[PDB]
């Protein structure tokens, strides 16, 4: 130990005073101190290579202590073998502290976490999916472990990215966002994760709501001037507003998924543009025509037939289509997400019913005192 | 102008933007039933206003109202 | 002779992984809340004490029971993990002391703080306050050494006990490694 120390202290600025330390704390038998300043002496070393070298260190450390946190215990493994840099030892470090802690739990699945992400640059369909599917059942009825969930839902989102599923991707990258609720990161990785679910949510199988992701208050925010079109054809997504998505192609155009994925997205905003429609016309008329339908969503009349039907088959509106006279009889539209504004004309509608209410009970009550006082 | 009992039960909730899932309290239907003995031993002690009238009066009262 | 109950609030914090104070802080403390909750028991049978936990928020594991077996039994598993909450904690302890089954017996918390305690002096002299204004004596050990000194603590023991109260105590006890149970002689009989 002595020696090895002294013959490693020479890695990095201001290493002796630490060294000196951490013996300290060895001697006088401080498991968890030691184990904080361990987590903490690894983000010193740029290329972290000592740590490369206190494997051997923590493995004594851990032998006769068996006690310290084996979540720590992970996350110092796990630096450990970023800094290695082969994937067999790295694999077979990750099974060998997986075996060691396993009693823990919540570090199981960190290990677990670590495994399938270095496993995702080599091999997908072997370990990483049957991985995130055995890494579901030990969360249960036990949450705020943002420290396993971070990594977990990361892991996922960057699966789906891959594959291509962008609406699990969706939902898992707004999982992540959710876990860490703090924000506390770089603003280049916040603003890469915005440009990333808003582009999921666009071309996203079945995700018609645009109006939370909107309103994100975490990361919307923080592309607000960088790429605008983003945030821009959102908007337009969430209006239906066909005519602004056709205009703004210039700006998307560039972007190569959103370019080869063109007729899903003209599909999805054409829905939306239904919904809209049916949502701002009063409930006592909603009996929309073909040819406003058609001259709104810019589809020829005998298009809107099939556009309804998809409507209807997904659930976004509830109605009927009466081809003879050439219209559609929406009965109920989507919830959407409302402003203030609204929620004050909601508020007074509320008012009125109130006040018919109350005029009917008074109305009962003076007429039928006689029978009932 | 109500019942005086109301029965929750804790359920996991999974949300969409939510995202972290909480233990929320679930409604659950409840009323109020006695056997025999209960129902003889309330209808006795209920001498403090007694007024059945099932008739259009209390199917006035009871509801409506 | 005299009634007493005695909650006990012990400290299952991830401080209590350290082996400076003999196999480990928890089985140190287990052996000395073993010996005060024997001394309580022999002081007076009809004495009745239980067991407290200072773990993330706090937990009671055993209100006031005049035997002992079950709260040793119950000590087992009582695994470290977490942070330490010593004004919840406390606060915990007084309301189930002061729900006793006898109201003709005193009341008292024992607690063993063997992990540093994050609660300002403004509140903990707050709490002083009111747990001498409802009489309750506070023994407290400052096990664990993570500070070994008045941890804001020795003014919470100064408050309660002001005006020559003599009813609290405050013992603190070095990392030497002797049994706690050993280092312990002021409250257990000069009390």
């Amino acid at each position: 130990v002595p020696g090895f120390l002294q013959q490693s202290q020479n890695s990095g600025p201001g290493q002796p005073a630490v060294w000196h330390r951490l013996e300290e704390l060895y001697t006088k038998k401080l498991w968890h101190q030691l184990t904080l300043q361990v987590l903490d002496f690894v983000q010193d070393p740029c290329f972290a290579q000592g740590d490369g070298l206190i494997k051997l260190y923590e493995n004594f450390i851990s032998e006769f202590e068996h006690r310290v946190n084996p979540l720590s215990l992970v996350e110092i493994i796990l630096h450990v073998v970023r800094q290695m840099t082969d994937p067999n030892v790295a694999l077979t470090f990750l099974e060998k502290t997986r075996e060691k802690v396993k009693s823990s739990d919540e570090a199981v699945i960190l290990c677990k976490t670590a495994i399938g992400a270095l496993k995702l640059n080599i091999g997908d369909l072997q370990v990483t999916k049957e991985t995130i599917e055995d890494v579901e059942e030990m969360l249960n009825n036990l949450p705020g472990v943002t420290s396993v969930h971070s990594r977990f839902y990361d892991l996922s989102s960057k699966y789906y990215q891959t594959i291509g599923n962008h609406a699990s991707y969706y939902k898992d990258a707004l999982r992540f966002l959710g876990c860490v609720d703090i924000k506390d990161l770089p603003v280049s990785e916040q603003q890469e994760r915005a440009f990333t679910l808003g582009l999921a949510g666009l071309l996203g199988e079945g995700v018609f709501n645009f109006g939370e992701l909107l309103m994100h208050p975490v990361l919307e925010s923080l592309r607000n001037t960088d790429r605008q079109w983003l945030i821009d054809t959102l908007y337009a997504f969430n209006s239906g507003n066909v005519e602004r998505f056709q205009t703004l192609k210039t700006a998307w155009g560039q972007q190569p998924d959103l370019a080869a994925n063109e007729a899903q997205l003209l599909r999805k905003i054409q829905l939306l543009c239904l919904m809209e429609m049916t949502f701002t016309r009063p409930a006592n008329h909603r009996q929309l025509t073909f040819e406003e339908i058609a001259k709104s969503a810019k589809i020829t009349v005998n298009e809107v037939e099939l556009l309804v039907m998809k409507a209807l088959s997904v659930g976004l509106v509830k109605g009927s289509i009466d081809e003879v006279d050439k219209r559609v009889h929406m009965t109920w539209v989507q919830p959407r997400v409302l402003d203030l504004q609204q929620i004050k004309g909601m508020k007074d509608r509320l008012e009125f019913w109130c006040t018919d209410v109350k005029s009917m009970e008074m109305l009962v009550e003076h007429q039928a005192h006689d029978i009932l006082t | 102008l109500g019942l005086p009992t109301e029965a929750y039960i804790s359920v996991e909730e999974v949300h969409d933007d939510g995202t972290p899932t909480s233990k929320t309290f679930e409604h659950v239907t409840s009323e109020i039933g006695a056997e025999e003995a209960e129902e003889v031993g309330v209808e006795h002690l209920l001498r403090d206003i007694k007024d059945t009238t099932v008739g259009t009066l209390s199917q006035r009262i009871t509801n409506q109202v | 002779m005299v009634l007493e109950s005695t909650m006990v609030c012990v400290d299952n914090s991830e401080y209590m992984r350290n082996g400076d104070f003999l196999p480990t802080r928890l089985q140190a403390q287990q052996d000395a809340v073993n010996i005060v909750c024997h001394s309580k028991t022999r002081s007076n049978p009809e004495n009745n004490v239980g067991l407290i936990t200072l773990a993330n928020d706090c937990e009671v594991l055993t209100t006031l029971t005049p035997d002992t077996g079950r709260i040793l039994s119950k000590l087992h598993t009582v695994q470290p993990k977490g942070k330490i909450t010593f004004c919840t904690g406390i606060r915990v302890a007084h309301l189930a002391l002061k729900h006793r089954q006898g109201k003709n017996h005193k009341m008292r918390i024992i607690a063993f703080v063997g992990s540093p305690v994050e609660d300002n002096e403004k509140d903990l002299v707050k709490l002083a306050k009111r747990l001498k204004k409802e009489k309750v004596n506070v023994d407290i050990i400052n096990f664990g050494e993570e500070e070994v000194n008045t941890e804001k603590l020795t003014a919470f023991v100064n408050t309660l006990n002001g005006k020559d109260g003599t009813g609290s105590h405050l013992v603190t006890v070095p990392p030497g490694p002797s049994l706690a149970d050993a280092l312990i002689s002021s409250p257990i009989l000069a009390g």
